[PDB]
């Protein structure tokens, strides 16, 4: 079933819907929500109850046509339906789509040099300063490889990252800006717009008065990235569910005619406020906040944002602003090259395992010197 | 040299269709059976 | 030659007598020689087990049927009807030459095949897979009665199956197919069963259809042929557990073999086996039942690992269930009543607690439920027994299942200058129902940490795609499915001075720091636990060694619940 696109629609009218029949190779090519393009013809369609024929009976403000011997003293009435011939839209993969200048541009890319402070440039061209948060929140879009250990339990491969800062400044321009070049994403808040909110619901559905789920922010965004914004202020009920959600990647549901396990496998970028808007430079992180101890020894990487009305500094921003207004790598490079370089899966070597355990052994040690 | 290596480094990190592979396998068994059935 | 398909489809060519009698001599010649990568005859072995129980129903997989006479492993999907028709009439025969006096019991026998190649998605059927042989998987939701159906008069039942939740994709709706149960098949599933379904896809015609759509469309059902979920064992099977059961380390070795990947914590490992085997349930003089499970709860400082332990638990054994504080209702934690969708009346349903039954159910973030959410597990955690009066409805369930918990200390962070009760906030209700009791706390130790990081760090590097030795996870299911079934162990004696002495005495300090209170209900869990080491030897009877391992658990649990100044005198005090 169709119904008329939003720019069709005329003013004050209701919409009208049309039936669409698909055929053959084309069956299931098309779900609800898209929008596309049909190809065929009109017809039609005869009520088929009140025929009647040697190999089955008849069935039983308008009056149909009548006398024919197959429809007796009964008349027969018809309908409209569209019968579509065709229907588009309104690691192989890589190999067919990358031509030459594609794989010359990735091999360029690979052999470029400072090529971190480079894709950091061509991806956030519009950010003044703060180059560790950018750093961050580049290798976020490249993950970990997930491992599955032999008797059947899981590691975790995606990392986490949180932003806090003053409403004044950088922080909503990361959120946003990401979004607006990534694949596959979601932009939420704490104050969410929906029932579900951040993780799944139950609803009673009307037609049968029968309960069923109703998906939440971090199921859409599954095998993807997720963005929310004034993490600071949110629901209890999101809060508890969240602690599942961030490390087993998955979400439970167990109330009245309803049980399931569902998968919720995503990167989240949380962006938050201090209390009292400005963040107090004399105090650590975890007094400034108000996000409790489990919730906040989940993520991977932490960042702090706050202004002072430095006149060069409000006025070269001032000048950026009103230049912008005024007018290395482009997106679909990065996007090629970042769909490149997430086919490879690196090992650890023997020698850096040493390495390792000495950082985290002398980490450990500085943190019960003066938790980890 | 070096793209067609670092290609060759990028793949070494990376309905009815299941009847026809079955067909094909236990055909070639019939035939070599078969074969060494007849002489 | 069989092969030589020319000038007909292959359901003509095996309707021909001449290669109906080479099928039915194949298959035959196939039963009575095929061999064991040991030289051991299979089928005799399996012909015999079928005989001595009266079971009546022979099942063949598809892999070694492949491997040893694949012409026929080729026609079997294209005609099923056929092929399946003449197996039935070759293994009877067979089944008479080895039993002659078995036409007493049955006159027909069933061949059911198994681990058939071809699995497919229950949305990606088409008209290219009619009249074919094919494998799918799904959730069942609809069951009726099993009624009688004309042929003689045989068992039929029919079943409603859609895809697995969380196998959709997010937010859109599952496909549903229905399917028909014969003879042997019917009560092999239930409501709310996860299966494995091998059948026939089948076609007719419907008016229904054709007038509801205006175009001649066809309604289509499945016919089971196998149905298993997602004991059986062989001689070899049994004779290794059984030998295993020699070796006087095996405690070591069961113990050793849980969580492999989880560094350290050997008393969480020791409690969850000894749960994991559980002791036997008894009712002396008919008028006084008393429950053979032993409940478990952890509770200790975040990032120790307790969240994985419920997971490996979850994936090791059977019947299992997984669920998280907010996540879960009263309702839906024991059960519930509702208008039925087609019945047009009032009916009950099964929850959590119910449809684990002789199972286990793993609860997680057991701190954070609602208090009114968390009381409903009272019943059936101690009478086993879940009680419900509603809507003209008066019954009663049963809900004989293990319990673990685990939860998080109040402030996020363990105080060793404060007792248990202090710094959990549960009840004594609530405390008392749990048999084995643990607290997991962290340590500052450079040689641990380094041991601990150098550990996660090879298992890192050993899982990358690409104490004593543990069994491999396949043979230590086998042997918890062999000791739960074959071994029931007999409490004949045991020394009642010395544990009334210590009951007493124990009871008495309990009083003093009032870390827990001490009731009746630890001298029966001291007897269930030892009854559970008795099973993991594979004996039929206790012994001294088991009340003596008994003891030291109990006490060894009690000892943590006290302030750090406090042990050392409780510990000399209860010298053992
Ligand atoms: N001893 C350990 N050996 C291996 N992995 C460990 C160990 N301790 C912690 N981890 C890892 O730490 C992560 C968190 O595990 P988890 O079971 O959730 O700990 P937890 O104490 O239950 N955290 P929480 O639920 O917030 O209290 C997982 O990836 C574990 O595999
Ligand atoms: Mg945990």
């Amino acid at each position: 079933r169709i119904q008329e696109t939003q720019a069709e629609l005329p003013r004050g009218s209701i919409p009208r819907s049309l039936e669409v029949i698909l055929r053959a190779e084309a069956v299931e090519s098309a779900q609800a929500g898209d929008k596309c393009d049909f190809t065929g013809t009109l017809i039609v369609v005869p009520d088929v109850s009140k025929l009647s024929t040697p190999g089955a009976r008849a069935e039983t403000e308008t009056e149909g046509i009548r006398g024919l011997r197959a429809l007796g003293v009964r008349d027969l009435s018809y309908r409209l339906v569209f019968l579509a011939c065709c229907v588009a839209p309104t690691a192989e993969s890589i190999k067919n789509q990358m031509t030459v200048k594609e794989w010359e541009k990735v091999f360029e890319m690979s052999q470029d040099k400072n090529l971190y402070h480079n894709l950091c440039t061509s991806l956030f061209p519009t950010i003044h300063g703060n180059d560790e948060v950018k750093r961050g929140v580049l290798l976020m879009l490249f993950g970990g490889v997930p491992k599955t250990t032999g008797e059947g339990t899981s590691l975790r491969g995606d990392i986490n990252v949180c932003i806090v800062g003053d409403p004044s400044t950088a922080k909503s321009q990361f959120l946003k800006h990401v979004e607006e070049f990534s694949p596959r994403a979601v932009y939420t808040s704490g104050k969410a717009s929906s029932a579900a909110g951040l993780t799944a619901a139950v609803v009673r559905d009307e037609e049968s008065h029968e309960f069923v789920i109703e998906a939440g922010a971090l199921m859409l965004a599954d095998n993807g990235v997720c963005c929310i914004d004034e993490f600071d202020k949110m629901d209890v009920r999101d809060q508890v569910a969240i602690h599942e959600a961030m490390e087993q990647q998955t979400i439970s549901i167990t109330k009245a005619g309803v049980k399931a396990t569902l998968n919720a496998r995503t990167s989240i970028l949380a962006a938050a406020n201090p209390i009292s808007g400005h963040y107090d430079r004399s105090k650590s992180l975890k007094q400034n906040i108000n996000l409790s101890a489990p919730i906040m020894s989940r993520f991977d990487l932490f960042f702090i944002l706050v202004d002072e009305c430095n006149e060069v500094t409000d006025y070269a921003i001032a000048r950026r602003i009103v230049d912008l207004h005024s007018r290395v790598y482009s997106l679909d490079d990065i996007r090629r090259y970042l769909l490149f370089a997430r086919q490879f899966k690196p090992k650890i070597s023997k020698e850096s395992e040493d390495f390792i355990v000495e950082q985290y052994k002398h980490l450990r040690q500085r943190d019960g010197s003066g938790r980890i | 040299r070096e793209l067609e290596a670092l290609k060759q480094r990028f793949w070494k990190h990376a309905p009815g269709e299941k009847l026809q592979v079955l067909k094909a396998k236990l055909q070639e068994a019939m035939k070599l059976r078969r074969f060494e059935e007849r002489q | 030659n069989l092969e030589d398909l020319k000038g007909h489809s292959v359901r003509e060519w095996v309707s021909m007598a001449g290669p109906r009698l080479e099928i039915h001599h194949r298959f035959k010649n196939f039963l009575r020689t095929h061999v064991d990568s040991h030289g051991h005859n299979v089928f005799k072995e399996r012909i015999s087990d079928m005989c001595k129980e009266n079971r009546e129903s022979l099942v063949v997989n598809y892999e070694d049927l492949a491997a040893r006479e694949h012409v026929l492993a080729y026609f079997l999907p294209e005609a099923p009807a056929e092929l399946l028709q003449i197996f039935d009439e070759a293994a009877l025969e067979v089944v008479l030459a080895m039993y002659p006096k078995y036409d007493r019991i049955t006159n027909h026998i069933h061949v059911r095949i198994s681990h058939l190649p071809l699995v497919e998605e229950l949305r990606s059927l088409r008209q290219l897979h009619l009249n074919q042989l094919i494998r799918t998987s799904g959730v069942v939701t609809s069951c009726t009665g099993v009624l009688p159906q004309l042929s003689i008069y045989q068992n039929y039942q029919r079943i409603r199956i859609q895809e697995s939740p969380g196998k959709v994709a997010a937010g859109r709706l599952p496909r549903s197919k229905d399917a028909i149960l014969l003879a042997d098949l019917v009560d092999s599933c239930k409501p709310g069963d996860e299966i494995e379904l091998t059948g026939i896809y089948h076609n007719n015609y419907d008016g229904s259809l054709n007038t509801a759509n205006g175009f001649p469309v066809f309604a289509t059902v499945i016919l089971a042929n196998h149905v298993a979920k997602k004991g059986e064992l062989t001689d070899e099977d049994v004779k290794m557990i059984t030998s295993l059961s020699k070796d006087q380390q095996i405690g070591e070795k069961i113990f050793a073999s849980i969580a492999p990947s989880i560094y350290g914590h050997e008393d969480i490992k020791r409690g969850l086996a000894l749960a994991l085997f559980g002791g036997e349930p008894k009712n002396p003089g008919g008028k006084h039942k008393v429950r053979g499970d032993i409940n478990v709860l952890l509770c200790g400082d975040p990032g120790t690992a307790k969240s994985q332990f419920l997971k490996y638990i979850e994936k090791v054994s059977s019947r299992a269930i997984f669920t998280t504080g907010q996540g879960a209702s009263a309702v839906g934690l024991t059960a519930y009543v509702q208008r039925h969708p087609v019945s047009r009346e009032w009916t009950l349903e099964a929850g959590a607690l119910v449809l684990a039954d002789r199972g286990v159910c793993l609860i997680d973030e057991f701190d954070k439920m609602n208090d009114q959410d968390r009381t409903s597990i009272h019943e059936a955690m101690e009478q086993q027994s879940i009680s419900i009066s509603k809507a003209g409805i008066v019954t009663s369930l049963q809900a004989r299942c293990t319990v673990i918990a685990a939860a998080n200390p109040i402030g996020g962070r363990y105080d060793p200058s404060l007792t248990f009760s202090e710094n959990v906030d549960l009840t004594e209700p609530i405390i008392s129902r749990f048999d084995i009791l643990c607290v997991v706390r962290d340590t500052v130790d450079p040689v641990q940490d380094e041991m601990l990081a150098r550990f996660v760090v090879g298992s890192h590097v050993r899982h990358h795609p690409s104490g004593v030795e543990p069994l491999p996870q396949e043979v230590l299911k086998k042997y918890i499915i062999y000791a739960k079934e074959r071994v029931h162990p007999k409490l004949n004696q045991m020394d009642q001075d010395k544990v009334a002495k210590m009951y007493s005495d124990l009871r008495k300090e309990s009083m003093a720091t009032g870390s827990i209170p001490i009731t009746v209900r630890h001298i029966e869990s001291m007897i269930r636990m030892a009854e559970a080491h008795a099973r993991i030897h594979l004996r039929d009877y206790v012994i001294e060694d088991d009340v003596n391992m008994a003891i030291r658990v109990m006490l060894e649990s009690f000892i943590d619940t006290q302030k750090f100044s406090v042990m050392r005198s409780m510990r000399k005090t209860f010298a053992r």
